[PDB]
């Protein structure tokens, strides 16, 4: 089955141009979702420097407090292959992306569990010395 | 089997960066959810440190 | 002798560039003496020098053909050393040249006498260094070619490097 | 000749199949980071206020030292 | 250093003064030192690896946490102790989860109380071995993710109780939550392109129905020739859908074998046809 | 309510206190309090969308906060003034940015100093078109990034530093900056696809180059037409090679009339391919 | 804004007070101004690119700070100078980093432990050469990713493991690790792709067996025949097994030779598939 074979398999490519085209699109969300997500952590981290400040200030303050057939059929798998430079613009940003946020977040989960001891020492002391 | 062997693997390496994705993907939302545990657990104690700094704002102030 | 560091520059004019001739300062070299272009461990090449007010003292100016021939870039840190030819071995009697038009504008099939060719080649291009495999430019009745050495013999040993004198004979 | 036709089809087969796999992570993946994006929001939410309420919570330190 | 020595002073401490140690006041900065003792000890037997003696100490340490007036913290030490135990030889790690929820939830914070009810579900099943209970956990934690409009974290879980609830001749019950987690998923072009396996799994799944639940479920899915991506869906699901309704095992067979050229069969939808496939043949030879 | 309002009272309130009003404490208290108040006002500009006001507004906040030795909170009001002037009406933008990184500088945070670095080098090239002092930008910024280990920012940088340098003539100093945002791309296989168009934009980057740089940095580069993606890279350099060694300005123009059709050309390659375009012609008439 | 002029004054504050200047109280105050200055000065001297002094310095901060009692914000700091040696020209990035996990260590913070212990083991490999070390750390971080639970990772630290165990002739001790790393890897169905160049790499490694285990272990894999992934992983494995059994240096170095153009390899297929193209050689002209 020749023909039957020639057609089957390249109707699949066809049903996979779309495909790479179909992923591509929702990888574009990826793209602009992980661009969001990038930002929404700039603030995050701004909070984080923010909160961490405060604190040192605060705990002191307690301590002064204290005391062509296959012409086409090649066109649409070129577009696949050509899609692979746009599944290329998104793995590298974002896949580096995710580096250099994940060790931001890091430094934001240490100093958030760090303000959150200094809390509770602040408040003992605080709190033998109330109205 | 000129353009056949041609687009054969041209896919079988792009089939590689997605396996990178899929797992460089999931190590963030497992990385995330630990930060979600401990930023919220953080506040929780502010609203401590909230009403602790009033107490000792009616007793030095 | 020893050695000195220099940089590749841009041919003067077009007068120097037909001569196939490392052009350089009169306040370093002469009219007339050898040296030897050392880029690479592995790259060694020959040329001959002729002096210009133009060029600039402690620099080599090349022409297109030798510069894609020997590689030299114009700006790069090259180390020049005079080479003295043993004319008594090297002196260059025999030599075949491998020519093509140079350019593909000025391509015909019209015939071309080649003993005015030799006649004229060795009364411009006399006293200078040929190297087997060396490219240059030849100008023949206004038309520019290609030529390439393929086989050196001096006056019947066989040289990678001659010198091309009067009684010189080009095939 | 069917040996050289024949040649060909397995050689497309085997490609089709190595691609749907393949796109089948794209999938996922857009399913994935979909999951992340609301998480994060939660996250992002909780962490911003929890700096509004501290800043407050500062502001008062401060002005109980003075 | 030594975690026996930590342990003992702890309890040297943790127990409520009076008469000339009183003084006046009691001293809830002791119990808390207790606790922090404690922890140092947990910590040191994590280190060891000895876990068995880690959880343990973790669950004395929160419990006195408790005695102190810090509900917050305390919990996050039940966590511990649940990834410690977890991570262990002995068990108890259900417990302590059941007792950090119990405080996430009294204290108004679900979000978290659902973060760790889906990995105690995943406990009480790759584990203890115990579904029935398991996909209760993974439904009300659904429920919870669903309160705080978080549709992801909701359906995540719907998908393992419909999932598991399958696996546990549930087949309609899975059906209804596929319905309910394929409606909620149109409304978002984000899902669009998973929105798929939904309707195939719903239409695969089969109370004994003795009609066309699925035949009916499978023209309400919208496939289009030209999309590509359904062609991984109900195509199929038709082609099963009359190999049952004329008990012929052989194209329902053959055509799960053909199936299984342009998408692979993960292990659910295997076990699920070679399930149809009985009612077939049983009703063949029945 | 009123702006103009609250910009008053905020002048009011905006000096060191005297006589009993001051009695021992003046504080910062009082500019603070001013600097909410401007906030305010500036909040209800942006809202109008007078934003000149806002912008002008919190540049007030701002500098009133620095009065209160506060740095940080205080850059981050200059980042809201820069954000106001940018999608604004007058200029400033420029300004207030710089005023913030000589603070997120000068306090140690070059994490996001870099951050605001590239938003400056990336107005100062898409309006104020001084690209000399943006690649100055775009260059440093790289610096701090590369000192923070985050290669990534780094590299989306350094891209646009030898992007931008070939359109400044500068060819060679391009293809250098080409083969080090290389050389630290290969040691990490995260970038072995992107790696082409390095090679591809430096190959291309052409400092009127004699010899055989490109066939020789074409050779550098490990392709196999079975490591297909490379096709989008150096196969046309290549073709692009020989229709120059052979001053053909028709075969040249011909290879960038097809790679046109199996990857399109961006403004910058284009821009390019017709300096080496006209490289040729001025090589024919020599 | 002189870092020598800073440095100094540091030193003479960084000393614990006695006589009449201690009087009653004297420490953390004053050590803690010296923290600063010396951070302030590291922080100068980075803007100066002069790194190494900027380390040093910071390694200064770093240690005071822990004369002070508040460790946390110390390993940060150690953190600090780790990233500036690092990009610097000197060493120290490896002391820099073991003083900051000592801390994050005995404090009860694995998770970063291990985040700090990977990028660690990244530096005494790629840098020192010290692959013994190396190792040792990739795998006492795995246990702590593996503590967590936090599998995932605690996977991509074993891959790291193994990959190098193999290149360190510890090919059984790899084998055994690709077992594992591969039995934690199909609990979760979205590893399934993944759980092949496991069961290649593990059959791939040979500890000079004479037949089998890699027979077996190829046997072990389960593969559905019309698979598509999995044509990437046992179908070669089989054919290099013959190879290999048969002393046959042309039938092994030839299906690779083929395999290479439907899978292209990477640096550390070849290296191994080479050293077993030396075993047969090794076993033949012998």
């Amino acid at each position: 089955r020749a023909d039957q074979l020639a057609d089957e398999s390249l109707e699949s490519t066809r049903r996979m141009l779309q495909l790479v085209e179909e992923s591509k699109d929702a990888g574009i969300r990826t793209l602009v979702m992980l661009d969001e997500q990038g930002e929404q952590l700039d603030r995050v981290e701004e909070g984080m420097n923010h909160i961490n400040q405060d604190m040192k200030e605060a705990e002191k303050n307690l301590k002064d407090l204290g005391k062509a057939r296959e012409n086409e059929m090649d066109e649409n798998l070129e577009q696949v292959s050509g899609i692979i430079g746009n599944l290329r613009h998104m793995a590298l940003d974002m896949g580096n992306e995710i580096d250099t946020q994940n060790r931001q977040i890091d430094r934001i989960m240490e100093k958030a569990d760090s303000n959150k001891t200094r809390i509770d020492e602040a408040n003992q002391r605080a709190t033998k010395m109330l109205g | 089997n000129r353009r056949l062997q041609q687009t054969q693997a041209q896919v079988d390496e792009v089939v590689d960066i997605m396996r990178v994705n899929v797992d460089k993907v999931l190590e963030r939302d497992q990385k995330l959810s630990e930060l979600d545990d401990r930023a919220d657990a953080l506040q929780a104690g502010a609203s401590q440190f909230e009403t602790s700094a009033a107490k000792l704002k009616r007793k030095y102030w | 002798m020893a050695g000195r560091s220099m940089q590749a520059a841009r041919c003067p004019t077009d007068e120097l560039s037909l001569s196939n001739c490392a052009v350089v300062s009169e306040k370093d070299y002469q009219s007339g003496q050898h040296v030897i272009v050392r880029t690479s461990p592995n790259h060694k090449y020959i040329f001959t020098l002729r002096t210009h007010p133009s060029v600039v003292p402690g620099s080599v100016a090349f022409s297109l053909p030798q510069r894609k021939w020997a590689g030299l870039s114009i700006g790069q840190e090259i180390e020049v050393a005079l080479y003295s030819f043993d004319k008594a071995k090297q002196c260059i009697g025999t030599m075949t040249i491998e020519i093509d038009f140079l350019q593909k504008k000025n391509i015909d099939s019209n015939p071309y006498d080649t003993d005015k060719m030799a006649a004229e080649f060795i009364q411009q291009f006399n006293n200078q260094a040929f190297s087997v495999g060396q490219q240059l430019v030849f100008s023949f009745n206004d038309k520019l070619f290609g030529l390439l050495v393929k086989d050196i013999e001096a006056m019947r040993q066989k040289i990678e490097v001659g010198l091309v004198v009067g009684n010189s004979q080009v095939a | 000749a069917l040996s050289e036709i024949e040649t060909r089809h397995s050689e497309i087969i085997k490609l089709e199949n190595s691609i749907r796999e393949l796109h089948d992570m794209f999938m996922d993946m857009a399913m994935l980071v979909e999951s992340q994006g609301e998480m994060i929001d939660r996250i992002e939410y909780n962490v911003e206020h929890a700096v509004d309420y501290v800043e407050r919570a500062v502001s008062d330190t401060k002005k109980a030292v003075k | 250093a030594e975690a026996m020595a930590l342990l003992a002073e702890a309890e040297r401490k943790v127990k409520n003064s009076q008469s000339f140690f009183s003084g006046l006041f009691g001293g809830s900065s002791k119990i808390e030192e207790a606790c922090e003792i404690y922890a140092r000890a947990a910590n040191m037997f994590k280190m060891a690896k000895n876990w068995s003696a880690a959880g343990n100490a973790f669950c004395q340490a929160a419990q006195l946490h408790l005695q102190l007036q810090s509900k917050h913290d305390a919990a996050t030490c039940f966590v511990d102790a649940g990834n410690a135990f977890k991570k262990a030889d002995p068990q108890e790690a259900i417990n302590c989860l059941m007792r950090a929820i119990e405080i996430y939830t009294d204290m108004g914070r679900f979000t978290i109380a659902a973060k760790h009810h889906i990995s105690i579900a995943e406990i009480y099943e790759t584990e203890l071995v115990d579904v029935e209970k398991a996909i209760a956990h993974y439904e009300q934690s659904a429920d919870y993710y669903k309160g705080e409009e978080s549709n992801s974290s909701a359906n995540k879980c719907l998908l393992k109780v419909a999932g598991y609830a399958a696996q546990l001749e549930q087949y309609q019950k899975a059906i209804d939550i596929y319905e309910q987690v394929g409606t909620s998923a149109m409304d978002s072009p984000l899902l669009k392109y998973s929105a798929k396996d939904y309707f195939f799994k719903a239409a695969l799944c089969h109370f004994c129905i003795d009609m066309l639940n699925a035949k009916l479920a499978v023209q309400k899915y919208e496939e289009l020739f030209p999309a590509f991506s359904d062609s991984r869906e109900c195509k199929l699901m038709k082609k099963l859908l009359e190999a049952h309704e004329e008990q012929n095992v052989d194209s329902y067979t053959e055509s799960v074998k053909e199936y299984d050229s342009i998408s692979r069969l993960d292990q659910w939808l295997t076990t699920m046809l070679l399930r149809i496939k009985k009612t077939i043949q049983g009703d063949e030879e029945d």
